[PDB]
């Protein structure tokens, strides 16, 4: 939230050290307000607007249908977690140790250990 | 009872996606314009490190929710310039060029219904996808269903007219294809009239997306009132304790002010982590309706609306998504007299996938979706044993089209 | 590693070792220092268990989604599109992984495609022949019928379509003479 | 379930020749369309 070499004042803030270009590429390093930075062209850190993909117009009519002919086989890969580790923490062993008066004050908070 | 009339109804489902991202400064909200306050904070610096990584974890989680719901395709699709679809009308879901934004008229109507903190260190992080980038993905899905149906988000784009696309949707529920051609003008008027009823209803509910904003602003105003409480002391100002009391006899009061604020910040971060699980569960649930109801035709009962789902129309919404499913609910019914099977010269004729109904003087065969009086021939009934093994079977002649062809 | 640093912190006291405070002061006067150490550690233990319960709810919620992919994608052919990968899923092959699971789905994505002239209905002798599961195509002069995903030129027969009323009931409908293989068999 | 049926032409369909298929047996079809026309 600071109003503003290579001074650029955008909606996300003010990045000092990037040159604004008129081109548009895919998002790399997210910054904010739909603006991403990268290291391209010699190459330096530039600021530009992120791209949402290749814009193409689908041909639509009323008497033509597209029927495939050749087909391919592709194999994907998905990663899903199952479980994690199990760690037990003791009350008197962690807090107290080889002391005598340390266990006397713990009796008032004995229900918290349970 | 076989229904003889159908209608078109449009439902409305509200599913939240993300919310507002906050950032609580763990070093500015506690201390202020004092020197001895930062010395005691170093002993509790390990507590701010746990809270900072927890608040940043919620901010980076909301950005991933938008990339899994409003980012199903990788190609931007535009609306065709030809406004011919076969009696149907599509203009409310398409972005209007007269509007300054790239949204449709339906998205602008829902935005009108949905209606000072940085002074202490409570800034708001800006979201990733703005109000102009979300409308691009919603416009590509609406333009892809009218031109491809379901062959665009999982493979190559395949063009198909809208007249032949609608006939491919009734085959999944049981309705034949001849109903669409013989009753094309009836469905064209019921589909356009169903949009007008929803348009006039949403312009005069939507309390699910508004309640999320009220709950987020409620916790922000609570922390502001904590700066006025003494937490069991005499003053809540750091400059007031050091003025009336000497620094040697002031460390017992500043420690209570710092400890009193740690319990308020720990409760705030704890509640934000619990509320993030409900938003994450709603974001994953909304992504299921986007990749099943919108992308393709799901055959699950009571999943993409109340009734048989045919097509969906996702719409943009501030911190949410509004769906407009097209349900298929029949109307009225007529009582007849069913029969398990029909015996002729000792042959048990079984139907393919329908049910026999009786006009009263004659027997016929039709389906369980629409009453179609057809002549019981050999092309719909097949033999599979004798009539003596079947318990409860009537006796009626079976027409054979092959006999007149041989004569 | 965070709980280890809590044993070396003072939490606004003078020392962190329990044996160091008792060796320099008396227990009657050391009760105000041990209380600050126990209170500083009870907040760290309460925060530790709180963070474990939050992560336990995420693993429990993710276990239901991981068990769903085993009973839907692997066991049987899942009819839910965009659920077992990306495309028309056929069969899967689950693989073991330490603290997780790796799946190998087999999708079906089209490659090349062509464009042809389609027809919603064919009128022969005043009867509207509607296709059952195929789609009518054309090549400029002739008319054929193939499938919705595979291109296979097939002649127009009466065993693949069915009549339904007359031809005056459709807005867009062309005319074509059906071959009807049943006619040469009766001649 | 086990439901035996007679090999007829109405339950099958032609698709090319027999040399394109690697594993394929040989058996005479009953062809019920012949007794119906006689």
């Amino acid at each position: 939230d600071v109003n503003c070499s290579n001074v650029f004042q955008t909606r996300a803030g003010c990045l000092i050290g990037a040159e604004h270009v008129n081109n548009s590429y895919e998002c790399d390093i997210p910054i904010g307000a739909g603006i991403c930075a990268s290291y391209q062209t010699s190459q330096s850190i530039i600021a530009y607007t992120m791209s949402l993909g290749a814009e193409n117009s689908v041909a639509y009519s009323n008497n033509s249908i597209a029927i495939p002919t050749n087909f391919t086989i592709s194999v994907t890969t998905e990663i899903l977690p199952v479980s994690m580790t199990k760690t037990s923490v003791d009350c008197t062993m962690y807090i107290c140790g080889d002391s005598t008066e340390c266990s006397n004050l713990l009796l008032q908070y004995g229900s918290f250990c349970t | 009872a076989i229904p003889t009339n159908f209608t078109i109804s449009v439902t409305t489902e509200i599913l939240p996606v993300s919310m507002t991202k906050t950032s609580v400064d763990c070093t500015m909200y506690i201390c202020g314009d004092s020197t001895e306050c930062s010395n005691l904070l170093l002993q509790y610096g390990s507590f701010c490190t746990q809270l900072n990584r927890a608040l940043t974890g919620i901010a980076v989680e909301q950005d991933k929710n938008t990339q899994e719901v409003f980012a199903q395709v990788k190609q931007i699709y535009k609306t065709p310039p030809i406004k011919d679809f076969g009696g149907f009308n599509f203009s409310q879901i398409l972005p209007d060029p007269s509007k300054p934004s790239k949204r449709s008229f339906i998205e602008d109507l829902l935005f009108n219904k949905v209606t000072a903190q940085k002074f202490n260190g409570l800034t708001v992080l800006p979201p990733l996808l703005t109000d102009e980038m979300i409308a691009q993905y919603t416009s590509a899905l609406l333009a892809g269903t009218i031109t491809s149906g379901w062959t665009f988000g999982a493979g190559a784009a395949l063009q198909i007219p809208f007249a032949m696309q609608m006939a491919y949707r009734f085959n999944g529920i049981g309705v034949t294809q001849n109903v669409l051609y013989e009753n094309q003008k009836l469905i064209a008027n019921q589909f356009n009239s169903a949009i007008g009823k929803i348009q006039d209803s949403l312009s005069s509910a939507l309390g699910k997306l508004q309640d999320v904003v009220n709950q987020n602003a409620q916790a922000l105003n609570t922390l502001v009132k904590q700066l006025s409480s003494n937490f069991g002391a005499i003053s809540s100002v750091l400059n007031d304790i050091l003025s009336r009391l000497d620094p040697p006899e002031a460390e017992v009061q500043i420690d209570r002010l710092i400890t009193g604020r740690l319990q308020s910040l720990q409760t705030y971060v704890t509640q934000q982590l619990i509320r993030a699980a409900e938003i994450r569960a709603s974001a994953n649930l909304a992504a299921t309706k986007m990749s099943e109801c919108v992308l393709g035709q799901s055959k699950r009962v009571d999943f993409c609306g109340k009734g048989y789902h045919l097509m969906s129309f996702p719409q943009s919404a501030p911190h949410g998504v509004v769906f407009l499913h097209v349900t298929y609910v029949p109307a009225q019914e007529k009582n007849f007299t069913t029969a398990p099977a029909i015996c002729h010269d000792g042959k048990a004729h079984f139907p393919r996938e329908g049910v026999f109904v009786s006009n009263g003087t004659h027997w016929f065969v039709t389906q369980r979706n629409f009453y179609e009086p057809q002549i019981i021939t050999t092309d719909n009934t097949f033999v599979s044993g004798n009539c003596d093994v079947v318990i409860g079977i009537v006796n009626n002649t079976v027409y054979d089209p092959l006999q007149p062809e041989l004569d």
